[PDB]
């Protein structure tokens, strides 16, 4: 989920 | 796809990221990497066709791409530096400098053979993109849209070295010799993620919550 | 030494082809079966052109470097007209839910590649390309004397490099296909390096006993 967010 | 050569070469120099500078040795090389992958992810954003890959596929090729990235970044950037790995302009460390992190040094000797043979092979901005960009693309298949992209930047190489004034059989022998270097940087990292998860587990330093889950994904 | 034809190489490495051998107690099966292919291995490697003119020191530095990758590529071959299973030996087929006994994760990039030479439609004339050149490039990057042995290895490396081009202009393909197929091929070696520093890794963590052989190729990693 992490990097999942940065690319939104 | 719809860009020339000569385009795909042109964005891919403009997408290029920043050289960071370092602010415990594995203390200055973790925080220094994590700072990294942050102006990695935009730099993938801004690579032709990686947006146009699912949100699922884009993790999948940047968690196992990440360090891969990294250190092809840091040996083209140690290439002007015979002997010494610069990580940073305040941070260009010398062979034996690896000494201090056990089993670190011989990662350093693989990143620098591997600045040598970029230097050897006289190797250029306009092919080192490339080659970063397959990196990217490659590292994650075997785990369609992705090899037509693949292909594109093949025949970018290929009308880089043509341009460079090299013969039909040069371009051919040097797009081997490049590609297969990608398999030594695969080696390498295969090897520095081992190490890193390696000093996760001796608590040799923390980790911030995103090199976390780039090693779980490992 | 290698002055040979783009076809005198390739009916070279063809003919130093090793044999397709038969073969927890899960690990005893793969570890002992790979223990017999190494032997086979190392006879192969000396057939290949241009690596007995490399000194005994540089054959075993090569030799200790690819062997996993060779070993792999070579099962990756085989299994071919197996889809969704991996064949280790003509009496050892086994499907993917089998890699669960110890490993899965090893098993699915295997299948994966295996699969990916399908779409490619590989050619036997290109394998034993692909596997000669692993064998001398895997170690490569690892004095003026020291330095003319690796510029030898380099200028091998370009030869089968020419012949895998010979084999894709025969098959007709156009000078962009040629370019393309040939940077596909080789970035698929990049995915057998990646394979053989996990299964290394795992055959390390389950040290089933090894034979002398093989704790000494595994001891090199
Ligand atoms: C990942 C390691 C720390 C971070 C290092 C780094 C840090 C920053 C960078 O730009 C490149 C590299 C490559 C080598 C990496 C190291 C190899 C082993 C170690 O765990
Ligand atoms: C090396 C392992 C046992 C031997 C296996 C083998 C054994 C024989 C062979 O021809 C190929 C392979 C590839 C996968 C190998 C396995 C991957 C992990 C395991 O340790």
């Amino acid at each position: 989920k992490k990097l999942h967010r940065x690319l939104q | 796809l719809s860009l020339t050569a000569d385009q795909m070469v042109s964005a891919l120099l403009d997408a290029e990221p920043p050289i960071l500078y370092s602010e415990s040795m594995m203390g200055l090389l973790t925080n220094l990497a994590d700072r990294e992958l942050v102006h990695m992810i935009n730099w993938a954003k801004r690579v032709p066709g990686f947006v146009d890959l699912t949100l699922h596929d884009q993790v999948h090729l940047l968690e196992c791409a990440w360090l891969e990235i990294l250190m092809i970044g840091l040996v083209w950037r140690s290439m002007e530096h015979p002997g010494k790995l610069l990580f940073a302009p305040n941070l260009l460390l010398d062979r034996n400098q690896g000494k201090c992190v056990e089993g670190m040094v011989e990662i350093f000797d693989m990143l620098l053979a591997t600045s040598s043979r970029f230097r050897m092979m006289n190797l250029q901005g306009e092919e080192f993109v490339c080659l970063k960009s397959i990196i990217l693309l490659n590292s994650g298949v075997y785990t369609d849209h992705i090899h037509r992209v693949l292909d594109k930047i093949t025949d970018t190489l290929i009308h880089l070295m043509a341009k460079a004034g090299l013969t039909l059989q040069q371009q051919h022998q040097r797009l081997a010799q490049l590609l297969l270097i990608l398999s030594h940087i695969r080696h390498m990292s295969n090897k520095g993620m081992e190490h890193l998860y390696s000093m996760k587990c001796k608590n040799v330093v923390p980790l911030s919550d995103l090199l976390l889950e780039m090693l779980d994904a490992h």
